[PDB]
């Protein structure tokens, strides 16, 4: 009824009574704690009487009062005090509450504990830890373990996340779920990296685990030993396809920097040169070209219609590129022959650019390209203009990026021999191009002079390639140098591209560059601030760092200079890469703003985030921007759309028609600029790059920096025009081709129905062509033919039907490679 | 016939805030009921159980709602037998109802449950439940049901005599947002009240004033009539006479007569008249608890007596004051007046040997401190009224985009033409 | 909302006098108010002012 | 329930979606003015 | 499902933060 007696019994002696007070009280606390809430002071003291045993009664009683008072760390403490009065299986909402309440406490504690150290210890009140684990036990007895995991995820207890569930059940679906999750989640990668190792280990237990899992996991760890352990274990398990597919997991994932370790390792580790031959990936280049050469869907007529459309100096430049796109790796001079007077209408830089646009066209010809450049190469004389001559230099590496180091260094010798002007720029361009991601001090160094040689022409490229060389965590000294040279060296561009290099060699460093970031942020000059975002990108690109974004926002918010903001907005979609999701909602603010640059920078990042993705929703936001009075804006918007829109077209996306026609419209329009038509023709050519049969991909799964580069390269173009050919990087095959062991290329159309978008594409069956990352995965193989994959089906670019009876029927098939390669 | 609305109300069974709207008309959906029309729900539907229940008396998201219709049916039918029993069976089912939307619906439920109730088993056994899920819902974060339930148990404490239990109850309470202004004023009402009985007046006037603001009007009379009764009481105890325009507003002027016979007693400062009036209307004042508040005034009345005797006389022989206030002895007086002085009422001194009060001046004419505070306080009010209106007013907002592309093109063309010229 | 209000009113009371008041349920207000008080004073005073002075005539 | 109801506590946070809601308009309105 | 949703929401909570704090920015830079 009312607690007054129990209130009175409280102070009354005979701990017997006090017990039976507390006892009777305890039961009727639930209501009457309210009256009792004033007795708590004694009750406190009561809990301080070791004389009176049961006081844990009062403690939990107080805990009852405290929930009923909304006091918890109080209640918890005294519930913790209880241990007896308290139990987990005791079911009240309160108990459930206080537990759940008690629980949360653990997490940050554990996390704060996790902060300094991480693992076992007595720092945390074991009672909680117990009850924690006891619920984790209950979680184990719940036996849905993400339940336990997500806790232990935050609980950071691998002990819990040991392997109990592992041996239990759920062979394929107890790690990846969390693992793929962990990638998305855990702040400290170390905790996640801890998972990754064990995960591999859990998988290394191997009732034949999925390796691409481990691959990505390894690629996430970039731990060669694991792969080598795999490789041994592989060699232990050795099967061509297994090795192959592993090497196909490998050739498509491991960084140019990482993988090369494994190469020399795999070399030293012995074997199977096929692996070393898969390390080429030239097969892809071949297959890609093979795919291209085969599956190229061209219609230069419309591009001719675009080329014959208008004639000028700036515009004539653009169409020198879109032609490259449609020929990218496709190796054709079609229009190049059409207008030879084209070259007349080209200008020293366009002449320079027209010469470079060749490497695009031949990209993936790892022999011819040099011979392709040969007539325009160096020493081999020239018809006129050392830029055209300069053009090959940069044009060369386009094909040979990472693979032309020799010629590069060779050309770098030509550079070293004389760094200055085009002869040093175009070379100064293509050097870091192939040298990108490879750490060569000379590349840094040789440029560093060519840099310091202070040719706005030349020194610029140095500000890039040097970044490209040390692209990675690089070295802070060059940073100092660059940053020094930034403030030191007197030029707009030469000073400018530095921060870009700074942006480069700060890559994934994240927290690291924050200094220089802050420095760049604190810069008077836009340039440092400018690259800061890009720096922040390459640091935090992919995974969103809110604070970064938050900073990037507020920076873009807080900067006078618009380009910076524009940039700052642009670079967002990098640290915002992994979620294109809100990016429209994100830019939906910046979509609508007084300023064009803001509205300009909008286009890219979103156009970037969904480049390899969907969201006509995202798209349609930009179409108003495609009408923003500044052609430069829409030009960007034009581009931004097409960056997304490749392969997505034709009533899959009906809008492409306009968008295409819009270009043509513009391309027809005389009153639209060579801003306007520029992007238009390009964005057209974008959609039509790689015979329109190729895609744009980046961290769609693990990042590839080369995908990024062309973007950030293309970033400043109306700034510095002869760049965008960098964009050739993210060009990605939709190829679907049998491949196999002997590589007899058996081509089958595996025939599993997608709503058919190999029918949805530009005008002018499962084998190669359109496909789609999706239209890939609505299609599955037949078991009927000779060859079967272990991974059963897969994406488009990776192909490789695994080979399961030689010099017999199943005939023969060949391609560009089989000829020369 | 009218049951169509009950079906139309069921068309509000889609999702979320529909229920809100669903309830509104459902407030007046109880105009027409027949026992045979009860069989409508029997045909509307678990189903078998429902049917059985219907029989005794005489989809789930609307199951609770139709149970509401059962309660409403019974309670409004006077019949307590079936109505009471049903509540126990209906209240339980709907209560344990493992649904979130249902909590909102049950509030109307609880609102009736307590209502018909009479004693212990209802004050005590039924109260333990309201506190139980009060905690449950509190963790379930349903604002409306919480506030309602809280109000019900408060009303229980005051049907009881326990102000303290309810006070310390408030001490551990946090009230939520999203409310119904009526429930909001029910709260502010009970709050102000208990806050008053404990002697603290100056914060009671506040909560009751809000109980006037936040209350709706239409015909919600008796609540206004009653509160005002408490309003007049507080205003009176605090020492601030209310203006006549109070004892004559509406039909309530027929119930405020007692208080209108108190102020006439109080302002005059004549004790005997007061007392006589208290005897006169006492019984009338007992039907609510304003009584024991009113009986406190004996202090205030005399304070008034003294203050008037002071303003109207510079110095008075104690004899005379004792005559005007009817009191027995002078010795009584100088205790009373000595008290009045300490309280900053008279500003006098007393000449004892000649026994006459002699009185302080208004040197305090333009204090300046007084008017300032009053002025300051007012300004904050205007500001807030201007801030809240700027944050609320600030909410068909869309359809934005000046400039254009078609026209822009036209403009460009014009420009080109001009250039050509 | 009105219904809710009504419900609230019902809970707060019924009521006895309130019901009567409702049943009774006008007039105006004029302009301003306070303090009415009693009446029949002025002439009463004069009636006494005479009497007073009449008493003072008697004086 | 433990983590179950948890989603609700934060799920109700949608309130911040509206205020910003008041912002957009509130923000978009200036953009028209400034533009 | 939670470990994918209950956890995927924290982002959202930041979305309103990423934008809630930025939103004030447009209000602020617009006025100047």
């Amino acid at each position: 009824t009312s607690a007054a007696g129990i209130i009175s019994l409280l102070d009354e002696d005979e701990p017997q009574l006090k017990e039976f007070a507390l006892h009777k009280l305890n039961a009727v606390v639930n209501d009457f704690w309210a009256e009792i809430s004033e007795s708590v002071d004694k009750i406190e003291v009561l809990y301080e009487d070791e004389g009176f045993r049961s006081r844990q009664f009062a403690a939990l009683v107080a805990s009852k009062v405290f929930y009923h008072l909304g006091a918890f760390e109080e209640s918890l403490n005294y519930a913790l005090g209880a241990g007896d009065l308290f139990n987990v299986n005791d079911n009240s909402e309160y108990v459930e509450t206080i537990i759940a309440k008690c629980i949360d406490h653990y997490t940050k504690q554990c996390v704060e504990n996790a902060d300094l150290p991480e693992g076992e210890k007595k720092p945390i009140d074991q009672r909680l830890e117990g009850i924690v684990n006891k619920m984790f036990q209950r979680c184990l007895d719940d036996h849905k373990y993400k339940q336990a995991i997500g806790i232990a995820l935050e609980t950071r207890r691998l002990d819990v996340f040991e392997k109990t569930i592992l041996e239990s059940n759920d062979v394929p679906g107890m790690l990846a779920y969390s693992l793929k999750l962990c990638m998305s989640l855990m702040q400290n990668k170390q905790f996640r990296n801890k998972v990754l190792r064990v995960l591999v280990k859990i998988y290394m237990n191997l009732e034949k685990p999925d390796f691409i899992n481990v691959c990505q996991c390894l690629i996430f760890l970039d731990d060669p030993q694991a792969v080598s352990d795999i490789l041994e274990k592989l060699v232990k398990e050795d099967n061509l396809l297994m090795a192959y597919q592993i090497c196909f997991d490998l050739y498509e994932s491991a960084s140019q920097q990482f993988l090369s370790s494994v190469i020399q390792n795999l070399r030293t580790v012995g074997q199977t040169l096929k692996m070393i031959k898969i390390l080429s990936g030239e097969m892809a280049i071949e297959l890609h070209l093979q795919f291209l050469i085969r599956n190229n869907n061209t219609d230069l007529m419309i591009l001719k219609n675009t080329k014959d459309a208008v004639r000028n100096s700036v515009c004539h430049t653009a169409t020198v590129i879109a032609n490259s796109f449609m020929h990218c790796g496709t190796t054709s001079d079609q229009f190049l022959r059409d207008n030879l007077e084209w070259l007349a209408r080209a200008t020293n830089w366009a002449k320079f650019t027209a010469t470079a646009s060749l490497g695009v066209i031949h990209k993936g010809h790892e022999k011819e390209a040099l011979q392709l450049m040969a007539t325009y190469l160096p020493k081999d004389t020239s018809p006129g203009s050392a830029y055209q001559e300069g053009g090959g230099l940069y044009a060369l590496g386009l094909i040979h990026a990472n693979h032309g180091g020799d010629i590069i260094d060779y050309l770098l010798n030509q550079l070293k021999n004389a760094s200055n002007d085009i002869v040093r720029h175009g070379g100064s361009l293509g050097l870091g191009l192939a040298a990108m991601g490879t750490a060569r001090q000379d590349v840094y160094d040789l440029l560093k002079t060519n840099l310091y040689q202070d040719d706005a022409v030349t020194g610029e490229a140095a500000g890039l390639a040097l970044g490209l060389v040390m692209l990675g965590s690089k070295n802070a000294q060059a940073i100092e140098d660059m940053v020094g040279y930034a403030q030191e060296t007197q030029h707009e561009k030469i000073l400018r591209g530095l921060a870009v290099g700074i942006a480069l060699v700060m890559y994934g460093r994240m927290e690291e560059a924050d200094a220089l970031i802050e420095s760049l942020c604190r810069d008077k000059d836009p340039i440092l601030r400018r690259s800061g975002m890009y720096t922040v990108a390459m640091a935090y690109c992919g995974s969103g760092n809110n604070k970064a974004i938050r900073r990037l926002l507020h920076v873009a918010v807080s900067d006078v200079n618009d380009d910076v903001r524009r940039a700052a907005v642009e670079s967002l979609g990098f640290i915002l890469f992994r979620t294109p999701e809100q990016c429209p909602s994100v830019v939906s603010l910046l979509s609508e703003s007084y300023n064009p640059h803001v509205r300009y920078g909008a286009a890219m990042a979103l156009g970037i985030c969904c480049a390899g993705t969907g969201n006509k929703e995202a798209i349609n936001l930009l179409e108003p921007m495609t009408n923003d009075p500044v052609n430069y804006v829409r030009q960007g918007a034009l581009i931004a759309s097409a960056l997304i829109m490749i392969q997505q077209t034709e009533i899959t996306c009906p809008k492409v028609n306009q968008f295409r026609q819009l270009y043509s419209k513009v391309i027809n329009d005389k009153h639209d600029d060579v801003m306007a038509k520029f992007g238009a023709i390009l964005a057209q050519g974008i959609l039509d790059a790689g015979g329109h049969n190729v895609t744009i991909s980046l961290q769609s799964g693990h990042t590839h920096m080369p995908s990024v580069v062309g973007v950030l390269v293309f970033t400043q173009f109306w700034f510095w025009f002869p760049l965008s050919h960098f964009l050739s990087l993210a060009y990605t095959p939709t190829c679907v081709i049998g491949l196999n062991k002997d590589l007899k290329m058996p081509k089958v159309q595996y025939k599993s129905n997608c709503k058919p978008s190999t029918f949805a594409y530009p005008a002018p069956l499962d084998n190669p062509a359109r496909v789609m990352p999706a239209q890939l995965k609505v299609l599955t193989m037949p078991e009927t033919c000779r060859y079967q994959p272990f991974k059963p089906l897969s994406i488009g670019g990776i192909i490789i039907l695994k080979d399961t009876e030689l010099v017999e029927p199943v005939a023969a098939h060949g391609p560009k490679i089989e000829e020369e390669e | 016939a009218a049951a169509a609305e009950h079906s139309q109300r069921e068309l509000d069974t889609v999702t979320l805030e529909d229920i809100k709207e669903h309830v509104k008309q459902l407030e007046k959906a109880v105009s027409g009921k027949e026992p045979r029309f009860v069989l409508r729900a029997l045909r509307m539907l678990t189903s078998r159980r429902l049917n059985h229940y219907v029989l005794y008396k005489a989809l789930p998201e609307v199951e609770a709602y139709l149970q509401l219709l059962v309660v409403i049916f019974m309670m409004n039918s006077k019949r307590y037998k079936e109505a009471q029993k049903i509540s126990d069976d209906l209240m339980q089912k709907i209560s344990t109802q493992n649904r979130r939307a249902l909590d909102l619906v049950a509030a109307k439920c609880y609102y009736y449950h307590a209502r018909v109730y009479e004693f212990l088993d209802k004050l005590d056994v039924v109260r333990s439940f309201l506190h139980a899920r009060l905690r449950t819902a509190t963790l379930r974060h349903d604002a409306d049901g919480q506030a309602t339930l809280l109000n019900l148990l408060l009303r229980n404490y005051l049907h009881y005599s326990l102000y303290d239990q309810a006070e310390k109850l408030v001490s551990k309470s946090v009230f939520p947002e999203q409310a119904n202004n009526n429930e909001w004023a029910r709260y502010l009402y009970y709050t102000g009240r208990i806050k008053a009985i404990q002697l603290e007046y100056s914060e009671a006037r506040r909560t009751m004033t809000n109980a006037l603001r936040k209350a709706p009007q239409h015909t919600a009379v008796g609540f206004k009539q009653t509160v005002h009764k408490l309003l007049i009481v507080v205003e009176l105890l605090l020492g601030e006479i209310p203006d006549r325009l109070q004892f004559r507003q509406p039909s309530l002027k027929r119930s405020l007569m007692p208080y209108f016979l108190l102020t006439q007693a109080v302002r005059t400062g004549n004790l005997a008249k007061f007392n006589q009036v208290l005897d006169q209307f006492g019984e009338k004042f007992q039907a609510d608890g304003t009584y024991t508040l009113i009986i406190r005034l004996r202090h205030n009345v005399i304070k008034t007596g003294v203050r008037m005797i002071s303003l109207s006389y510079s110095r008075i022989s104690l004899a005379d004051i004792a005559q005007k206030l009817q009191l027995d002895s002078p010795e009584d007086a100088e205790f009373i007046v000595a008290k009045a002085i300490r309280d900053g009422v008279i500003e006098a001194s007393i000449n004892h040997e000649k026994g006459y009060v002699q009185s302080k001046e208004m040197i305090d004419i333009y204090s300046t401190r007084e008017p300032q505070l009053a002025f300051h306080q007012r300004i904050s009010f205007c500001l807030d009224i201007h801030n809240m209106s700027v944050k609320a007013m600030r909410f068909s907002y869309n359809k934005d985009l000046e400039s254009a592309e078609e026209r822009r093109e036209r403009e460009q063309q014009d420009l080109e033409f001009a250039k050509e010229m | 909302e009105k219904k809710q209000p009504v419900d609230l009113g019902l809970l707060e009371e019924d009521d006895e006098f309130e019901e009567f008041p409702a049943e009774d349920w006008d007039a105006h207000v004029w302009e301003d108010n306070w303090d009415d008080d009693n009446v029949e004073d002025d002439f009463s005073n004069q009636l006494r002012a005479e009497l007073e002075k009449h008493g003072y005539k008697m004086e | 329930y433990l983590s179950k109801i948890e989603e609700l506590q934060l799920i109700v946070n949608d309130k911040s979606q509206n205020l910003r809601r008041l912002q957009a308009q509130r923000n978009e309105l200036n953009a028209k003015v400034r533009l | 499902d939670l470990y994918s949703r209950y956890k995927k929401l924290q982002q959202e909570l930041e979305f309103l933060e990423v934008q809630e704090e930025y939103i004030k920015d447009e209000q602020k830079n617009l006025k100047k």
